[PDB]
């Protein structure tokens, strides 16, 4: 769950 | 330094025991939240006025105070309440009444009666519009179990919260429609991620987008007109715009890189965002109708999640510098950045709509809490807390 960057403000 | 030094006299409440709100506790904090303000602690006044003429001008010019509030708050039979306010000045015009009004609210809108009065004093003495009757919705993460996630929103300062909406999956990213009277954010729901708007009084639901993989990060034009998100089914995150009216999407970004987080300009055509492409985040600039995106953060090794103000002067967002993250500023003439937090993981900043104020996440054990900075960097504080963890603050605009 999440937007798959691990960088961003979405990512998990 | 620290605000103009002004004083906030204790308003004038004639009935029952104490007060019911503590009117001029709410214009105090108020100004002390923008920065703007240095209110004199309530213990160390030199006198109680309780009017316009029971103000004593030598006593306050004595302390470096040049403009003292005073109010009066009386109850009326109908269980409503008077509540009004003078901005007397102690400066040139000793005793003179600067700004006054006069509000007939329920005991519900007591502190909408202090944030007006907040307002008007802070308009008359900075000829900035003011911003505390301005909401603000995040998500919290709380403990229950059936519907951990939910969509709330407060006042900016805390005060009067209310549930948008439950999930029993994560929520991301809100973002409000520039009338104030809709939220559009991230949902997974569906077992999968999806961008709805929602209206504020209804409840009711558009549905957005939802392609596969990935659908979020969502920003309101200010004219109205769009609405700019993120979708990576292409195979990274790119940048498109909806038409609302018609429900058309355009792509705005191809890039193999991930680009997300849009942010507008005041003139509902370019958009900041950030982009991965040049390997730790930076934040990019790009037209909706095309062009290649430029950068315009090189100040630090990571900049990600930007605000842009709405006048387009400057821009708030998440900063890596000196070798650690706080959310930072960039004066969007001259380049210039200041760091304005100075707490552990800050996270996703969102401007006030008169650029005074930014409330943000940020990490405090295993859970997460919301911080209020001002936009000069003199006064900072963290909100009330709440039930749960808080992510995802999103100011409001004026209401
Ligand atoms: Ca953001
Ligand atoms: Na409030």
């Amino acid at each position: 769950k999440g937007d798959g960057t691990g960088w961003s403000s979405e990512r998990g | 330094d620290s605000g103009r030094p002004i004083g906030v006299v204790p308003f004038q409440w004639a009935g029952p025991g104490a007060a019911p709100e503590d009117i001029g506790g709410i214009v105090a904090a108020d100004l002390r939240n923008s920065g703007k303000f240095n209110p004199l602690d309530r213990a160390r006044l030199p006198q109680q006025p309780g009017s316009a003429q029971e103000v004593q001008p030598a006593a306050w010019s004595a302390l470096g105070i040049d403009a003292v509030v005073v109010g009066q708050v009386t109850p009326n039979p109908d269980g409503s309440y008077n509540v009004a306010y003078q901005l007397v000045d102690t400066g040139g015009a000793p005793g003179t009444v600067l700004a006054q009004n006069s509000y007939k609210v329920n005991k519900q809108w007591l502190r909408y009666a202090g944030h007006t009065a907040s307002d008007e004093v802070f308009e008359k003495l900075t000829g900035i519009k003011g911003a505390f009757r301005t909401r603000i919705a995040y998500v919290v993460q709380t403990n229950g179990g059936q519907f951990p996630y939910e969509l709330r929103v407060s006042d900016y300062d805390g005060y009067n919260q209310f549930v948008v909406h439950r999930s029993p999956q994560p929520l991301m990213s809100p973002a409000w429609s520039p009338d104030g009277s809709k939220l559009a954010y991230v949902t997974f729901e569906s077992g999968r991620s999806a961008l709805v708007i929602q209206t504020l009084a209804n409840g009711a639901v558009r549905q957005v987008a939802s392609f596969p993989r990935h659908n979020g990060a969502p920003a309101f034009s200010p004219d109205g007109s769009k609405l700019a998100f993120a979708l990576s089914k292409t195979g990274s995150l790119n940048l498109y715009v909806m038409d609302l009216a018609s429900g058309q999407i355009r792509q705005v970004t191809d890039g193999r890189s991930n680009n997300t987080e849009p942010t507008w300009f005041p003139d509902s055509q370019n958009l900041a965002f950030t982009s991965d492409q040049a390997g730790r985040p930076q934040v990019y600039k790009v037209n909706i109708n095309g062009g290649a995106p430029q950068r315009i953060t090189w100040e630090g090794s990571q900049n990600q999640d930007a605000d842009v103000s709405s006048d387009g002067k400057f821009m708030v967002m998440v900063s890596s510098n000196g070798g650690q993250q706080h959310i930072a500023k960039q004066d969007l003439a001259t380049g210039g950045v200041q760091v304005l937090s100075s707490t552990f993981l800050d996270e996703t900043p969102s401007l006030a709509p008169n650029g005074t104020m930014v409330i943000y996440s940020s990490s405090q054990g295993m859970g997460s809490v919301l911080n209020l900075v001002s936009t000069d960097g003199r006064f900072k504080a963290r909100l009330p807390a709440t039930d749960g963890q808080v992510k995802f603050p999103a100011w409001s605009p004026y209401l």
